[PDB]
């Protein structure tokens, strides 16, 4: 079973996406997003991306959606909408799981599934490379090259964040 | 104090990297031999496996180029045991 | 598998305690006990986000210190930090940091 | 393409469909936006790690930097909408027509 | 045997939390000219057992009537994350050795706020919701400085690996190098753990019980255990980061003793601070961080970037 | 003169900002005039992260050594003295 | 309207990250550096229209290195037929593939 | 397309240096100092050829040289080296720092009996020349013929035959 | 909004578009789009009204979806080619997704529904920026990827845009909505020639930009947002309404006015590629645009609508602010037809 941990995680990722995509109250949506973020971190870690996946755990889960939650709390709704609360939400939730199951089964049964692209049912372990990175974390060096090579990216991103602060101030002015 | 100790630490790191450099050629030879042997075993077992299948060449390269391509994990460990596959794929990631 | 084991064990232990604390003591026999303003200061939360972004951008610095172009690396790192300080100063001076 | 790529592309498609089909709340749609961004981060990270594109391992980070900028903009708009109407309901964004 | 190691990390930490409660009570009493609990057992050693049993046998009130799933998840998440954050700590050998254990702990701390966030909301009360919101702001506000200070000090470590901190501080404590950062980091720990003078969340004097006002019996006990476990863990992180200890590879017991003693000293410092100062006003708390601390942390971060370059003391990556 | 008055007022009323600006200015300026920065660059260069791939000897490379412990090639004595 | 200001002013604003075979830190090679280098060297100065067919072999090899669809298809066929023969009972995996011999160091 | 020419099992069978990582690391400096020539030759072969198959013989020579190095160590300095690597094996990181005394003993014995001198810091990391009789690979990438470039820059510019020639415009 | 901040936001918008038109790396092009959105949103809400907030929210949602689809297309093209360079796109699905995203950014139908609403919500100056400057970046991106573009999808979107722009305008009495529908139709005209000849798209874009600049500046000068408020203008500033009539006739494409040349050259290029039915349908469908232009002209200048007594007060005063480029924009929008062969400069 440990042979397809990545696939199990990807299925959980899709399930969380169906959860927050069916639009329950933003509380449960936040829960689905949090679960999906953790699971994406798991997949990234499995592929060797410890730092990148951990970034989602902190700057995405404990970041963008940590305020998403703080926001919903300020705009409190009368009732916590759940999947079963609206027949459509529950129906779409079930259909989404069913859709995943259909493609999953087809991919496994039909060695080569083709929804919009062509996918092979072989385990993800196949695609991995047999090279050695030596005394290095390739992800770490690539990310740290943002200061040595990606100076232009640094400039543009910093300017965007400053203008984002100014923009948020201006939008929340309200005159 | 920190300056002194960090300079010494960089010296020791250079020493350890020099040791790795000294040992690297032997590891490269061993790795190349192991990869070639694993590929040969896969090819032989594959000829036994797919002899009866029609229109299947054995060991036909999937690339047009007649140049060595580093085999993926799937080629080398395709038909090994699951424990070997799990080790080769996720050992460094999981080891803690 | 070690990290997965640790996560599983911790979660199961905590959930087991929650079970023994939500249901096990709930058996004990008893009787009947009967029984928001729009925060505009949420701007602080939003500013945290844009500052957490710079936090993320700054994390690679320990490995960034290992490059050979230390001049460029230092210039860009101080550039990002000075832009963050400028953002803080702007929000401060424009009374945008109206906490509570 | 391995099945993980299929799953993540499916997740992005599902999130996109959810965003394009609002129900009442704007926050749910903004959740779908953040979710689509997660799908894109995971897909980009998997591609870059598998291909050993060392110099592109920062692209997922910049994507998230601008993902949070977009989220922040969305919340900054949502608060104003709520102030003007009392709810985040989409049906109140009705003054402009055609 | 790895499961045995997990249990060995978990159960003693819970026992330490239980007895930390008694230690806090006695220390606060003695600093107030009083004697801590001493009737229940010799010198009060059996008081935590009585407290726990009384809590568990107590009525399980629950007028939440909203998202009971959340009202149950919040204690689970809090306790689970409190136990997990202990895992990567090297004492001196970590249970799980991560290249980025530091960022892992930061992420887990950020997640742990959701426990307070949900508990207060699913309670669906007045003090609970508003108090939970004040919590989010508090933890979120100090999370920024916590990260900056941590990055600034690790610039000398050369990695986010907790284990290498022992090697880096082999000759001297890092407090000598970064004491201003140490002071700000200590205050940051105080804020993150929601301890006095930043005990605004619970804030009994102002908010009847804060986020846990609608939590009783066992779930309240789990919140208490999570709080105290976080206190001990954050003090342990401080001890590892700044007050390094000598580690003899052949006898880890010496390092373990030294580390435990330093963590105990820092926890006693936490209780001491709780006794001495009054509580900062919610507004003053944020003023102290974004307007007063955040600047100095930025300046010190620039300095700690520049110093290794201008002193040729860039630490080794490995 | 007025600058001294501004500094005194700033230190009296906003000492934290004064400390922060002083520290940031030093962090900006000092590395430029520090002699050891080039030493840090050289140290980072000297670290043998990747293998030193040998080069074919065509008989016209006096400077490149033929074997370690030969006098030709770079030296790390400066770091050892450091 | 792609004003090639980078080429006019000789500034490498973003072309460093354009390809996987460009210079990378510590000369860490890409997984498909050889194929990409060959494809670019083939498709240099001949125009896109010519490159789409006169370098199709190089591009196909590059795509195969990137995605390995054909390699995975071949391996899937091998595993299918091995399972089929095992069910029929006319195949027995060798002891070394079963783990009965120590792999070469 | 074509069949991959994997070498036979027999040709790739070589005597193996069956020593653990700590043992190799203990002797790493002197091993690099003594066995440099075959190792550098094999590395040059691997990097020029870019095919593991082409350089099997050089790998065999590297393995043989390593075995000779360890045979000499066993003959002359067996016990000090055993103590050194047992000391190194204890440390999880296999650090050199903790075993400086055993390192001194082993270095002294090896300098006396065999005359080997431990290479200094920054020495084994130097790029070195290798004199080889193997020819340089002509097309290591096995690249196809490059497509022919387009004709360009025929000659001087002259005015348009009758201007723009756009509809009714005469200029 | 503080004027320094307003200038910084406008420069950020322009810098985002410059990054879009300057970068050879897809990630940076998407970054430029993100900067454009971030800077644009507050600019749309310079004057704070509930309508301004609603327009900003709609625009943000639409552009955010477009950017997300664009980034997914970039990621897919990376997955199948491993190239970040803006060039031929090597996956048809990525090409289709990118085309949909860029069309949504441009307001091409059936992604047009947001253009009229956003234009009505925002002020005349924000509308000018939205309908002139914002079009530059996506059109640049499409021109760079023109070869990969599937002609059928682009042509269908162009024809639908022309049809819908013509239809919607007939029903509108609000000047801003009329301008938005005209913009939709002209965007369809520009994107029609994109598969065939990009220089024609650039020429049409320049002519359209001049005409819309002139029209919006005239509306700002007249301070009219409705047909009747514009009708009142003849009593105050007859020259303004006369020039408005001339610019409207140009926008309709009537010869010999400058508005004729983009349509003429587009028809030429399409016919050279054996497209005969499509240019014919586009030219005929432009008559709806011409119709509502003519109705606006009847309301404004050709016929004198009733004024109000209080206008006698405005007679005494004069316009304080002068828009320097308005006269030259009018001249270029109306009298540049004798100078088409200069369409080889942008070539």
């Amino acid at each position: 079973m440990t042979m397809y941990i990545a696939f199990i995680l990807s299925t959980i990722f899709v399930i969380g996406f169906v959860g927050f995509s069916s639009k329950p109250s933003p509380i449960y949506g936040g829960l689905g997003l949090i679960v999906s973020g953790g699971v994406g971190c798991g997949i990234v870690l499995n592929f060797g991306g410890s730092f990148l996946g951990l970034m989602v755990f902190l700057i995405y889960l404990g970041g963008m959606l940590v305020v998403f939650g703080y926001t919903t709390a300020m705009a409190t709704e009368m009732y916590p909408e759940v999947w079963v609360s609206n027949k459509t939400v529950f129906g779409a939730f079930v259909s989404g799981l069913m859709m995943e199951f259909c493609m999953v089964y087809y991919a496994l049964k039909e060695e080569e599934v083709e929804i919009i692209f062509k996918f092979n049912g072989l385990g993800d372990w196949v695609i991995y490379d047999t090279g050695d990175s030596g005394f290095f974390s390739e992800e770490a060096m690539g990310i740290a090259a943002l200061y040595s090579y990606g100076t232009w990216l640094v400039i543009v991103t910093g300017w965007s964040l400053l203008i984002g602060v100014v923009v948020i101030m201006e939008i929340t002015r309200g005159n | 104090s920190m300056m002194k100790w960090n300079r010494e630490r960089r010296r020791l790191q250079i020493e350890d990297f020099e040791a790795r450099i000294a040992l690297m050629p032997l590891f490269q030879a061993e790795k190349d031999r192991r990869v070639l042997q694993m590929l040969r075993e896969n090819l032989e077992e594959e000829a036994i496996i797919m002899k009866d299948v029609p229109d299947w060449k054995v060991g036909e390269s999937v690339f047009h180029t007649t140049r060595w391509v580093t085999p993926m994990m799937g080629e080398l460990y395709g038909l090994r045991t699951n424990e070997e596959i799990l080790s080769a794929t996720y050992g460094f990631i999981w080891y803690t | 598998m070690n990290i997965m084991l640790t996560l599983l064990t911790n979660v199961t232990l905590a959930s087991l305690l929650v079970l023994i604390a939500f249901w096990l003591p709930q058996l004990n026999a008893y009787s009947e006990k009967t029984s928001p303003f729009s925060m505009k200061f949420f701007l602080v939360a939003i500013t945290f986000l844009l500052f957490d972004l710079e936090i993320a951008l700054l994390l690679p610095l320990p490995w960034a210190s290992q490059t050979n172009n230390l001049k460029t690396m230092l210039t860009m790192a101080l550039f990002l930090l000075i832009l963050l300080a400028a953002s803080l100063a702007y929000e401060w001076t424009q009374k945008g940091l109206e906490w509570a | 393409m391995p099945l993980v790529y299929m799953n993540i592309i499916m997740a992005f498609a599902i999130a996109l469909a959810g965003l394009l089909m609002y129900r009442s709340h704007l926050m749910s749609s903004l959740l779908c936006l953040e979710g689509m961004m997660l799908s894109l981060f995971i897909m980009s990270t998997l591609i870059i790690l598998n291909t050993h594109f060392t110099l592109a391992n920062m692209m997922p980070i910049i994507l998230l930097v601008f993902a949070a900028c977009e989220a922040a903009l969305g919340l900054s708009l949502l608060v104003m909408v709520s102030n003007t109407y009392g709810t985040d309901y989409v049906q109140n964004l009705n003054l402009l027509q055609c | 045997m790895f499961m045995i190691n997990i249990l060995s990390l978990i159960i003693p930490i819970l026992l330490a939390v239980a007895f930390l409660t008694l230690v806090e009570r006695k220390v606060l009493g003695y600093m107030q000219l009083r004697k801590g609990p001493n009737v229940v057992g010799p010198y009060g050693l059996l008081q935590p057992i009585a407290d726990a049993l009384k809590l568990f046998t107590k009525e399980p009130l629950r007028p939440a009537t909203s998202s009971i799933s959340m009202f149950i998840i919040a204690p689970i998440l809090a306790l689970s994350l409190a136990l997990t954050m202990w895992v990567p700590l090297p004492m001196p050998y970590p249970l799980i050795n991560m290249n980025l254990g530091v960022l892992f702990m930061l992420a887990m701390s950020s997640l742990a706020v959701y426990s307070i966030l949900w508990s207060g909301w699913a309670s669906n009360s007045k003090y609970a919701l508003i108090g939970a919101l004040r919590a989010v702001a508090q933890t979120i506000s100090y999370e920024v400085t916590l990260a900056i200070i941590l990055l600034s000090v690790l610039l000398m470590n050369g990695s986010y690996t907790l284990s290498t901190l022992i090697t880096t501080q082999e000759h001297i404590w890092m407090i000598f190098t970064s004491w201003p950062l140490a002071m700000m980091w200590f205050i940051s720990t105080l804020a993150e753990t929601n301890r006095a003078p930043f005990d605004l969340t619970e804030g009994e004097s102002e908010l009847v019980s804060g986020f846990n006002v609608e939590y009783a019996a066992g779930p309240f006990a789990m919140f208490f255990m999570a709080e105290y476990a976080n206190i001990i863990m954050m003090n342990a992180f401080t001890a590892i980061l700044f007050l390094g200890a000598s580690h003899d590879p052949h006898t880890p017991e010496l390092y373990t003793i030294n580390f435990v003693l330093k963590t105990l000293a820092l926890t006693i410092t936490f209780l001491w601070i709780r006794a001495s100062y009054p509580r900062f006003r919610y507004d003053q708390l944020m003023h102290l961080l974004w307007k007063s601390f955040l600047p100095l942390t930025l300046a010190l971060c620039m300095w700690h970037i520049s110093l290794p370059i201008m002193t040729a003391s860039i630490p080794p990556q490995s | 003169g007025r600058i001294a008055s501004f500094l005194k007022n700033a230190w009296a009323k906003e000492p934290v900002l004064v400390a922060s600006f002083a520290i940031g200015g030093l962090a900006i300026i000092l590395p430029s005039l520090s002699p050891y920065t080039n030493y840090a660059i050289r140290i980072n260069r000297a670290t043998p992260y990747n293998y030193p791939v040998p080069l074919r000897d065509d008989g016209n490379m006096p400077d490149v050594p033929s074997h370690p412990q030969d006098p030709q090639g770079p030296s790390l004595e400066w770091l050892k003295n450091l | 309207p792609f004003f090639d200001v980078q080429k006019r002013l000789g500034l490498d604003l973003d072309r460093w990250m354009t390809i996987q075979s460009a210079e990378q830190p510590h000369k860490i090679p890409g997984r498909c550096h050889a194929f990409e280098k060959e494809w670019i060297e083939c498709a240099h100065g001949i125009g896109g229209i010519r490159a789409e067919k006169e370098c199709k072999i190089e591009f196909d090899d590059f795509v195969e290195c990137l995605l390995r669809q054909k390699t995975m298809k071949r391996l899937s066929a091998i595993k299918r037929q091995r399972d089929k023969l095992i069910k029929e009972g006319k195949y027995t995996p060798p002891p070394h593939h079963l783990g009965k011999e120590d792999p070469r160091p | 397309p074509g069949i991959v020419e994997l070498p036979t099992l027999e040709d790739l069978k070589v005597q193996e240096v069956k020593v653990s990582s700590s043992v190799l690391k203990a002797a790493a400096h002197h091993y690099g100092a003594q066995c440099d020539k075959p190792n550098k030759e094999f590395m040059l072969c691997r990097w020029e050829e870019k095919d593991p198959r082409r350089c099997l013989e050089e790998g065999k020579l590297v393995n043989q040289c390593a075995l000779d190095f360890f045979r000499q160590i066993k003959r002359h300095c067996a016990e000090p080296f055993t103590e050194y690597w047992t000391c190194i094996d204890y440390s999880g990181l296999q650090l050199f720092r903790h075993c400086r005394k055993q390192q001194a003993k082993f270095d002294e014995c090896v300098l006396d009996k065999l005359g080997w001198v431990r290479p200094d810091l920054g020495e084994l990391s130097k790029v070195t020349k290798v004199k080889t009789d193997r020819p340089l690979p002509e097309n290591p990438y096995h690249s196809r013929a490059r497509p022919e470039p387009n004709p360009e820059a025929e000659g001087d510019l002259k005015p348009a035959k009758h201007g723009s020639r756009l509809f009714f415009w005469t200029m | 909004m503080n004027p320094i901040i307003y200038t910084t936001l406008i420069m950020t918008v322009m810098s985002g578009t410059m990054l879009v038109m300057i970068s050879s790396h897809w990630l940076l092009i998407w970054i430029g789009f993100e900067m454009n959105l971030l800077a644009m949103i507050p600019v749309l809400m310079k004057n704070f009204n509930p309508r301004a907030t609603e327009a900003a929210t709609k625009y943000f949602l639409t552009q955010a979806t477009a950017s997300m689809m664009l980034m997914m297309a970039i990621i897919i093209n990376l997955l199948y080619s491993g190239q970040w360079t803006i060039t031929k796109m090597f996956n048809p699905v990525a090409m289709t997704m990118m085309t949909m995203a860029l069309a949504m950014k441009l307001g091409l139908s059936p992604f047009h529904f947001w253009v009229p609403e956003v234009t009505q919500g925002i002020s005349l100056q924000a509308g000018l920026l939205l309908l002139t400057w914002q079009k530059l970046a996506p059109l640049s991106v499409l021109c760079q990827i023109s070869q990969s573009i599937n002609p059928n999808l682009m042509l269908t979107m162009a024809m639908l845009s022309i049809l819908i722009g013509g239809w919607g305008g007939l029903n509108q009495t609000q000047l801003r909505k009329i301008m938005a529908y005209s913009s939709i139709a002209h965007m369809g005209w520009m994107t029609a020639v994109l598969p065939y000849n990009t220089t024609m798209t650039i020429l049409n874009l320049l002519i359209y930009i001049t005409m819309t600049l002139a029209m919006f500046m005239l509306l700002i000068h007249s301070s009219a947002t409705t047909t009747l408020s514009l009708s009142h203008t003849w009593n105050k500033m007859p020259v303004i309404t006369s020039l408005m009539m001339v610019t409207l006739l140009s926008m309709g494409g009537l010869p010999p006015l400058s508005g004729f040349m983009p349509k003429w050259m587009i028809i030429q290029e399409m016919t050279k590629n054996e497209s005969i039915i499509m240019p014919t349908l586009m030219a005929m469908t432009a008559l709806l645009n011409l119709y509502f232009y003519m109705r606006l002209a009847y309301s404004s200048s050709l016929t004198m609508f009733p004024s109000t007594n209080n206008m006698k007060m405005k007679w005494q005063f004069e316009h304080t602010k002068q828009m320097k480029l308005l006269p030259t924009m009018i001249v270029l929008s109306t009298l540049v037809l004798p100078m088409t062969p200069a369409l080889s400069s942008l070539n």
